[PDB]
């Protein structure tokens, strides 16, 4: 853990793209 | 833009380099601006000029009385040398050989280059003149 | 060694090969002009004391 | 068709899946031959042990005992060899220098001076009276320390003694 | 280590070349002749001896020849200095490498003579000899610091080192097992004797030479000679200042593209100046092609070279253009008679075929020209709001602007009056943008003419939707984006006919090209006579004699008349309806009438009336965006075999010769991408060719080294296209593998509408083109001075970073190289700021630093990889009255998580869509008007966004038709690049939300308090955070710098050099200026010392009142050393008490344990010392320091204390902690507890302190 940003290659297997992501309610 | 040494307000002397083994840092910004300098938002530019790199640094008796000893102990027609190697052939006599080693060390040390190829007439020359 | 990407084409075709035993690489280097593509600076060795 | 002063296990080669190529079959060469620096009797004990029954096969039948005499005057050259052993195993009156120094190399002792003598072994080695042994038998000291083992010959021969050594190790 | 040694063997042996010829060599047969050197016999140790002995009193004698009496040679070659060394003393010790190379050879070769003298002394045995000299030769490098000085010298350690393995196990088989001793020292001998045989002559030259633009300038010098040497010295006093003032004249005459004559010049010196200039020319050229092939392939470079270079090019490409333009005015008009009067009768029946109203001048009143003209002011101030300072050129355009506002219909009469008489127009300004990799031009237009030619764009955009004079395969639309413009490409390319039935022979063609030179190739007289068929004459000669002007560039003017002028309002105009014309010659007439449908009913785009009249031809497909055609053909076998045979009439191909030459796609596999089927490219070749004979090459030309075919038959398993930026290859579902499905990103499923069953597969992936562009704006990034501020980088990565992933929302998953250069790009931006920080690189830095919001002092930072937060960085601390109490509350989550893919975003659109119609038919019948009570379940859904239907500006945003090509034509205009280039927030809303990034952010860091532990927060004296403000975007270097330093300044970032600041106890590790300068300027005028002393003055009055209750007799304030306040080896007693008549002590326990019990120990001297802090994340906890302190200052024969019952009381300045351990009598910790909260609340000197803090970092309440 020295930084060191890591690749997105193969660390993905239960995530999706869609999941996670909220939207707003009308304002007033 | 570049900052000088009077607004820095508040620089002071550097009293002890160090106690215990720690570097004491001298409270002031002499040494950064020698090293380097300041622009007017406060960053810092380093100078890069270290060409050799030197990566150690970077982690911290008279002479006519030798003349008589010499033809006191040469026979005639003969060179210091072959003195030598008679007087060496543990050898025969080992005083007068390092008495004469001596006296030949001593007239090298005085600037008498190539003493060794010198015979005893020579020499006696020399002391003569 | 360091080292010192082709289209498939009518003389590549794996429908045309029959695979039935795996081509190694002392294959190609025993026999260096049957089995490789572009021999550049082989040297035939020796064959047999 | 389509700095780190160690190698790294990433830079190998041989890593192939073959049946032929992990067992490689190396030869040997008629029985006759050896792999050079891998010990001897070692190589013959690794061996296929297939040439020795075509040995056996073959020879003639004074030759086995001309294999069996030969290999007696072999062991009876080796046993003339061997006459190098450890001093575990060893007497006294046998137990030669070198033997004494190796000795003295195993317990991490060093001696300066002319003419050392030799160390103790055992209690029932050594040269002590016999009252005195009574004695530290009824003491409890069952194996001795090294600065003893060394100190008391010399302190029997009547020699100044420098002992280098922490306290707690036997020196009283 | 068999395999390695095994490759030295090789390269030595194919490395070996015989050697050359050379008299034979004898350095010591010339040695023996003089009679400076003698000859003996001695031993080997005698000699080894004197050898190391002389090298000895060589190095004394060079240390000390420059008169260093601070360093000190060891007897084994170490070199010391005596003391701590200062700056001109580094000077001075500044020798060369092969100095401490021939220390090291020299320790060398001491070790190896010693390790004979240790055994001729019997010491060892030879037994132990050879054992010794074998672990030398082997650990060489351990054993010595040879390798820091030369590098090359690591191969010859590890094959040593090799040699070391194989002989180690060769020793250790049989009754051998582990343990030193080998004794085998040759071969470790053998590569030190050949390394000493090339180290030798280069330490020899070192000894003997120790103890003993300018090659254009200099060929100018030499030119210059040549011309003034010739002449005599009458003539040399004169034209040494005659030539050089025009010398330098012709140059810029040459780079001005002026023709240089001068009258009263002989004709050899003129020739000799022409070729002067002529070098000099091909030099320059050279030169400018030589630098931007540097910084093309990204090569990093100085700003002002890239600034220097574009000015270059820029003056290359005018004098190519005027070379170009030129040739057109001599040439003459490049199309025949025939082509013109061709496309011309085309267009007529174009027009007489759909029966098209030519768009009219408006008379008087329109009743819309307020409108058109309000958006068009808006559009010349859409640029202009991005920065709030302005040049006095562009003040007098916004002056203009504000007066066409505030009397809109004079400006209106300005306007037509101008379409209505005004021919002649003041000169376009040009400028190029510098992208790295192609070169874009910007034009400047005047004002006044800029606000005529906007309102004619918005005119003729406004009357050209109405009067639909555009057909709908020409793209861009206002109401498709680019991406759904490929998954509808997708969709018809799925509801054909039979599309994917191979079994007789039938093929799919997908060609895609680009009209090679559309903007240049245009004739302004032929775009006037196609133009006065839909316009108003007047106003098609207000759109030809616009371009007739002339452009300038500083020096250079060239008037315009081959090629339309890109950068002008209206020319996004010019640009669609010629493409039209294209859409005549290359679709035909009898199609596009089938496309296009009739008049009174037209059809939609990929649609049709009838399957009959679908599949009757078999080109089916066609689509154009601005320059790049798609066309989709469907071939039965005889068709195509009559095709390549009409092909192959004219050009045989004896050879197969046209595989060689195909443009085929490298990013996919081999099983992926078109196999090369001999029937497949003579069926492409045959299309490409039958494609570009209906092109007359006058007119336009297409090229097939640019375009891209690709055939499915049976022989090719999937079809391949690019557009709009994607990769697509489509794939049936048919022809691969069973039901699987497994669910991956990047993938669309491609259904029939019919029959509502999946067909085949659509995947995706991102072009080199947009990646190599997005490099291109990393290196622009990275093109940053360090003067500039860290929160100006990252808001130009997340600006790169949202202008990426927001059009390639779906792509980027798929692929995994951009994936790759993502994440390095991320690091590559990361190590700029931690080498702005310091210059010397860290062990750790944490991410809570960058991706910290700018609300709570951080950069804001956006993530994409994958990025850990370690353990003991979510654990936060607070301070009570009850004591101290700690918290503990993982990854980063990423951008591509909180977007939603494109397919989703179509049936979600589609739904809500459909949902409003019937809402909306259900409330017409009803009398009844939509609100936000029917439309809250479906907010922020749907392409374009439903926040568009509750705007202000319906009535007025309803009239701006033919926005997008004139947003993506905005890049011809503004110097600025434009990211989101492809969609407008007023038309289609907002597609993204980057809210709940922010909260998961904040939730995922440990929360605020975890967050604020790295901030140093606790030194400000605020007990909330909710009531503060920052004073005002950006944060400076200092306070950002001063605001992170209890996470920077760490043990476990800068490992190991640590040092301590003169006046206080601050300990920084490695050195920070940046910190250093607030550290003087916070920590001035003894402040630290002050606060010692008020801190023992307020207890020294708290011990003077309240006396006979503890039994005190006399309370003593210690002699204080002035050093003490910082020293931090020792300490001594700060305040003493001396009992009464005796007193009781407790063992020694936390000022918060009250579990005290005493002992029998009565003393009567009592002491208090008083310790302060300054401490960092990992290192703040006062309650083990202060144990700490007071375990080694009790336990010490280094601190003085006059009694052995005491306390140490410790502070932490940086988080405002206090605690005290030690020794207790009755009574006294109640009262030094009420007494150390009284001090912490309201000691001045530590208000001095907190207001100095807070005055540093600018943070107010």
């Amino acid at each position: 853990p020295t930084g060191e940003v890591l690749s997105l290659v193969g660390k993905l297997e239960g995530t999706r793209m869609g999941d996670k992501a909220q939207r707003t309610k009308p304002q007033m | 833009d570049i900052l000088a040494s009077e607004d820095v307000e508040g620089q002071e002397a550097a009293t002890l380099p160090s106690e215990g083994g720690v570097r004491i840092t001298p409270f002031n910004l002499q040494e950064e601006m020698e090293e380097g300098h300041f622009d007017a938002d406060g960053n810092y530019f380093l100078n890069r000029d270290a060409q050799i790199r030197d990566s150690w640094l970077d982690n911290i008796m008279s002479a006519q009385a030798l003349l008589e000893g010499l033809l006191e102990l040469l026979l005639p027609r003969e060179t210091v040398a072959g003195a030598l190697r008679r007087l060496g052939a543990q050898p025969s006599s080992p005083q007068r050989l390092d008495r004469l080693s001596g006296l030949a060390d001593q007239m090298v040390a005085r600037g008498n280059l190539g003493v060794y190829q010198e015979t005893r007439e020579r020499l006696a020359m020399r002391l003569k003149g | 060694f360091e080292p010192l990407d082709e289209d498939w084409n009518e003389f590549n075709d794996i429908n045309k090969i029959i695979i039935r035993q795996p081509i190694r690489t002392e294959y190609k280097i025993a026999f260096p002009y049957l089995y490789n593509n572009l021999p550049h600076h082989v040297h035939l060795t020796w064959y047999h004391t | 068709y389509l700095f780190v002063f160690e190698w790294d296990a990433s830079e190998d080669t041989s890593i192939d899946y073959n049946p032929l190529y992990k067992e490689r079959h190396q030869v040997q060469l008629l029985g006759r031959g050896f792999i050079a620096g891998i010990d001897l009797k070692q190589q013959k004990r690794e061996q296929s042990r297939f040439y020795g029954d075509l040995m056996e096969k073959r020879r003639t039948l004074e030759e086995k005992e001309q294999e069996e005499a030969r290999l007696r005057k072999l062991r009876k050259k080796e046993a003339k060899q061997r006459w190098d052993r450890h001093w575990s195993q060893k007497k006294l009156d046998e137990m030669t220098d070198r033997d004494w120094r190796i000795f003295r190399e195993d317990y991490s002792i060093t001696t300066k001076g002319g003419k050392i003598p030799n160390p103790i072994r055992s209690w029932k080695d050594s040269s002590l009276p016999p009252h005195i042994l009574e004695v530290i038998d009824k003491c409890g000291y069952k194996e001795p320390t090294p600065i003893q083992r060394q100190a008391i010959p010399i302190g029997l021969q009547n020699r100044d003694i420098i002992g280098v050594a922490e306290t707690g190790s036997g020196k009283t | 280590s068999y395999q390695k040694l095994l490759k030295y063997y090789v390269l030595n042996a194919l490395k070996h070349r015989p050697p050359k010829a050379q008299k034979k060599r004898y350095l010591f047969r010339s040695f023996k002749a003089t009679k400076f050197f003698q000859s003996t016999k001695l031993d080997w140790v005698e000699v080894g001896l004197q050898v190391c002995r002389q090298g000895y009193n060589m190095l004394n004698l060079l240390i000390h020849r420059k008169n260093l009496n601070y360093l000190h040679l060891d007897y084994n070659f170490n070199l010391k200095p005596v003391k701590t060394l200062t700056t001109k003393e580094r000077k001075k010790s500044r020798f060369g490498n092969a100095f401490h190379l021939c220390r090291e050879v020299l320790r060398l070769t001491k070790l190896v003579v010693d390790s004979h003298v240790q055994y001729r002394l019997g010491n060892v045995d030879a037994f132990q000899l050879a054992d010794g000299l074998q672990y030398i030769f082997a650990h060489v490098g351990q054993l010595t610091g040879m390798y820091r000085y030369k590098y090359k010298l690591m191969r010859q350690i590890r094959m040593c080192k090799d040699l070391k393995h194989l002989i180690y196990y060769r020793f250790n088989t049989g009754p051998v097992g582990k343990g030193p001793g080998c004794g085998f020292w040759a071969a470790g001998w053998r590569v030190w004797l050949f390394f000493m045989r090339g180290i030798t002559p280069l330490l020899e030259r070192w000894l003997g030479n120790l103890l003993a633009s300018h090659f254009d300038l200099e060929l100018r010098a030499a030119v210059m000679h040549d011309i003034l040497d010739m002449m005599p010295e009458g003539i040399k006093q004169n034209k040494a200042r005659t030539i050089l003032q025009h010398l330098s004249e012709a140059w810029r005459c040459w780079k001005a593209n002026i023709p240089w004559k001068v009258p009263g010049l002989p004709t050899p010196i003129e020739n000799m100046i022409l070729r002067y200039v002529k070098a000099k020319a091909d030099w320059w050229t050279n030169t400018a092609h030589y630098n931007r092939e540097r910084i093309r392939r990204g090569a990093t470079v100085d700003k002002t070279v890239c600034k220097k270079n574009l000015g270059r090019l820029t003056r290359l490409y005018l004098k190519a253009e005027q070379e170009r333009q030129h040739n057109y005015l001599k040439d003459g008009p490049y199309i025949t008679a025939e082509e013109a009067v061709a496309v011309y009768t085309t267009t007529v029946h174009w027009l007489e075929s759909r029966r098209f109203s030519p768009i009219p001048f408006p008379p008087l009143s329109y009743k819309h020209d307020t409108k058109l003209l309000i958006l068009a002011l808006e559009r010349l101030k859409e640029a202009y709001s991005v920065k709030s300072r302005l040049n006095q050129s562009q003040r007098e355009e916004l002056g203009l602007i504000e007066q066409a506002y505030d009397n809109p219909h004079e400006a209106l009469s300005r306007i037509k009056r101008h379409l209505l008489t005004q021919r002649a127009f003041k000169e376009v300004g040009i400028e190029f943008m510098d992208l790295y990799s192609h070169l874009v031009p910007v034009y400047d237009v005047e004002p006044l003419e800029k606000i005529t030619d906007a309102y004619l764009d918005q005119y003729l955009w406004y009357e050209a939707d109405k009067r639909r004079l555009f057909p709908p395969w020409i793209k861009p639309a206002d109401t498709e984006p680019p991406p759904l413009l490929v998954y509808k490409w997708c969709q018809g390319i799925n509801n054909l006919q039979d599309v994917w039935e191979t079994s007789e022979g039938e093929c799919n063609v997908m060609l895609e090209s680009r009209f090679e030179k559309m903007y240049e190739k245009i004739d302004l007289t032929l775009l006037n006579r196609l133009l006065r068929l839909i316009v108003d004459h007047n106003i098609a000669d207000y759109m030809t004699a616009k371009n007739n002007v002339v452009i300038n560039y500083k020096d250079m003017n060239h008037t315009n008349s081959y090629g339309i002028i890109r950068g002008l309002q209206f020319a996004s105009f010019i640009v669609q309806y010629y493409g039209l014309v294209m859409d005549l010659l290359v679709l035909g007439l009898h199609r596009a009438s089938e496309m296009a449908g009739p008049p009174q009913m037209p059809n939609d785009f990929l649609s049709f009336q009838d399957i009959a009249t679908e599949a009757a031809h078999p080109i089916r497909l066609f689509c154009r965006y601005i320059d790049r055609i798609h066309i989709f053909f469907r071939f039965t076998a005889d068709e195509a075999r009559d095709l390549i045979q009409r092909y192959l009439t004219e050009h045989p191909d004896p050879n197969n010769e046209n595989i060689v030459g195909y443009n085929n796609k490298k990013c996919w596999p081999r099983d992926a991408r078109m196999r090369l089927m001999k029937h497949d490219v003579n069926l492409g070749r045959a299309v490409f060719w039958d494609i570009k004979n209906r092109l007359p090459r006058s007119v336009t030309t297409v090229q097939w080294e640019n375009s891209f075919v690709s055939v499915y038959s049976k022989d090719n398993p999937n079809l391949l296209f690019n557009m709009c930026g994607f990769e697509c290859r489509i794939l049936p579902k048919c022809r691969t593998s069973y039901e699987e499905f497994t669910h991956k990103d990047g993938v669309w499923n491609l259904q029939n509408e019919v029959t509502k069953e999946r067909t085949a597969q659509c995947f995706l992936r991102v072009d080199d083109e947009s990646m190599q562009r997005f490099h291109n704006r990393v290196r622009q990034i990275l093109m940053a001075s360090g003067s500039t501020t860290f929160t100006k980088i990252v808001n130009k990565w997340n600006t790169a970073l949202i202008g990426l992933m927001t059009y390639f929302r779906e792509a980027v998953v798929n692929t995994q190289e951009l994936l790759d250069l993502l994440v390095k790009c991320e690091n590559k931006i990361q190590t700029r700021i931690k080498i702005g920080l310091n210059s010397k690189m860290p062990s750790r830095f944490p991410p809570v630093v960058f991706y910290t919001p700018k609300e709570l002092g951080g950069l804001g930072m956006l993530s994409m990889g994958h990025v850990l937060i370690p353990q003991s960085d979510l654990r936060w601390s607070k301070q009570t009255d009850v004591g101290i109490t700690h918290f503990r509350s993982q990854l980063i989550p990423n951008l591509y998580r909180y977007i939603q893919p494109w397919e989703s975003e179509f049936i979600d659109s589609q739904r809500v869509w459909a949902e409003y119609a019937l809402k909306r038919q259900e409330a017409i019948a009803q009398n009844r008007r939509l609100t936000l009570e029917d439309l809250e379940d479906s907010w922020d859904r749907g392409i374009p966004r439903i926040n568009t239907l509750f705007q202000k500006d319906r009535h007025t945003l309803a009239y701006d038709k033919g926005w997008r090509v004139r947003t993506d034509f905005k890049q011809y205009q503004v110097l600025k690049q434009n990211p989101f280039w492809w969609t407008h927030q007023r038309h289609d809303g907002k597609l993204w939300n980057l809210n709940n990034y922010r909260t998961d952010m904040i939730q995922a860091l440990g929360g605020v308090e975890g967050i604020l532990e790295h901030t140093l927060f606790k030194g400000t004296y605020f007990p909330t955070w909710e009531g503060l403000f920052w004073e005002k975007n950006q944060i400076p270097n200092r306070r950002f710098t001063l605001w992170w330093s209890p996470t920077i300044n760490r043990a476990n970032v800068y490992v190991g050099f640590q040092v301590q600041l003169d006046l206080t106890g601050i300990f920084m590790h490695g050195k920070i200026p940046t910190l250093k300068i607030s550290l003087i300027q916070i920590f001035r005028a003894h402040l630290w010392q002050k606060i010692h002393e008020s801190i023992v003055m307020d207890l020294c009055q708290v011990f003077d009142q309240e006396l006979d209750a503890l039994e005190i007799e006399t309370v003593q304030k210690e002699t204080i050393h002035p050093r003490k306040s910082y020293k931090m080896n020792s300490s001594c007693a700060d305040i003493l008490l001396f009992a009464s008549y005796k007193w009781n002590v407790s063992r020694p326990s936390l000022l918060a344990d009250s579990k005290d019990v005493m002992d029998s120990t009565t003393t009567q001297k009592y002491w208090i010392d008083i310790q302060l802090r300054w401490g960092d994340y990992d290192s703040h906890d006062i309650e083990r320091y202060a144990r700490a302190k007071f375990l080694d200052y009790t336990t010490d024969n280094m601190s003085i204390y006059p009694s052995p019952t005491g306390v140490l009381i410790a502070i932490d300045l940086a988080y405002n902690l206090h605690s005290a351990y030690g020794n207790w009598f009755p009574g006294s910790k109640p009262l030094i507890q009420q007494a150390m909260a009284k001090i912490m609340k309201a000691n001045p000197a530590l208000y001095v302190l907190r207001e100095r803090i807070r005055k540093g970092l600018q943070l107010y309440s």
